[PDB]
């Protein structure tokens, strides 16, 4: 949303403290993804 | 920074110290705290 407000392309390198944002977020998908394992090998077992 | 060193918030714009009690410290046998004597001095001059 606050890019879609400034689409200037340094903004991101003035935003408020994103960094950590970033890092967080990705590391969340990582963790949900370590919970999907179980969920794709039940989608393996159904299509060979 | 330039005139003498400061502290800032990290990651964060508004950092906000929720003091929880304030009747509660200890007067000397005079009647001033020193608790809140640094605090009128943190509010009036932004410093210490």
């Amino acid at each position: 949303t606050d890019i879609k407000k400034d689409n200037r392309v340094t903004t991101l390198t003035t935003h408020a403290g994103i960094r950590n944002s970033l890092l967080t977020i990705l590391d969340q998908l990582q963790r949900c993804q370590r919970s999907l394992n179980e969920f794709l090998e039940e989608k393996r077992s159904a299509f060979p | 920074t330039n005139t003498g060193r400061v502290y800032r918030p990290k990651d964060c714009e508004r950092l906000v110290l929720y003091l929880k009690d304030i009747n509660l410290p200890k007067l000397d046998k005079w009647g001033t705290s020193t608790l809140v004597a640094f605090l009128q001095q943190v509010l009036t001059y932004q410093g210490f």
